[PDB]
């Protein structure tokens, strides 16, 4: 169904969107510290089988949120990238050939469901 | 439960610093040479906790601890406050002013800063 795909999406993105928010923000002094990490996305993401990519980067991702519960929401978040692209190995991401800050990441993945949304259509 | 510096110590022109040694909690970039990511899905750094716990891994596209397949600019380290890195000119520069030349990350009233070091290394 169109729409289950949708909703898990928009739940996926706005817990994406509620990290970055969290951390992208003048009240954050660990900032600065937290823009020192190289994370690895895909050049160009578009298909729902690119969440492969955003999952290989989960552990990385609650590991910079140690520096800001990060522990329940990674967790929720990697059962709906399973759940939106399966147990099976759906891309070979050797990545990008450039890396990312967890700004850009964030960016990158938030940007990349609010497209698949209203592509649904 | 250590707290995390939120800068980088006071940079003084052609001087470099070091840390005698390190504080429960610093975290150290598993950051690679050109040419080389870090293993999927692999730490981002190693955290000291006395020893280091994780493993750096770098595949192609406490004391100090040992390297691996590193970094060729340096390693990028998170001091908590306490610690304190000793500055010392690089070659081709001497101490013109040597007023305290270490740097303690204290944290005032809140917020956290480094104690500024009053080094000076001209040509």
């Amino acid at each position: 169904s169109t729409k289950k795909t949708q909703l898990q999406l928009e739940h996926l993105l706005l817990d994406l969107q509620m990290i970055l928010n969290g951390i992208n923000n003048y009240k954050n002094p660990k900032l600065t510290r937290m823009l020192t990490f190289k994370f690895y996305m895909p050049k160009k993401a578009t298909e729902l089988k690119h969440l492969q990519c955003l999952e290989e980067e989960l552990k990385p991702l609650e590991e910079v949120l140690n520096l800001a519960r990060p522990r329940d929401l990674i967790s929720n978040i990697n059962v709906i990238v399973l759940e939106l692209k399966g147990s099976e190995t759906t891309f070979m991401c050797e990545y990008a050939d450039e890396t990312a800050t967890i700004v850009e990441f964030l960016n990158r993945w938030i940007t990349f469901c609010q497209s698949i949304i209203s592509t649904l259509t | 439960d250590p707290e995390l510096c939120d800068d980088d110590p006071p940079e003084i022109p052609h001087a470099t610093f070091k840390a005698m040694a390190y504080k429960e909690g610093t975290m150290l970039n598993c950051e690679c040479k050109r040419g080389f990511r870090r293993i999927k899905s692999g730490s981002l750094y190693m955290l000291c906790t006395s020893s280091w716990d994780n493993q750096c891994q770098c595949t192609s596209s406490c004391r100090e601890p040992p390297p691996w397949e590193n970094e060729a600019t340096e390693r990028i380290y998170h001091f908590v406050v306490g610690q304190m890195v000793y500055y010392q000119c690089v070659q081709g520069y001497r101490a013109l002013h040597r007023g305290p030349a270490e740097s303690v990350c204290k944290m005032t009233h809140g917020k956290t800063r480094w104690t500024q070091p009053q080094l000076i290394c001209t040509g």
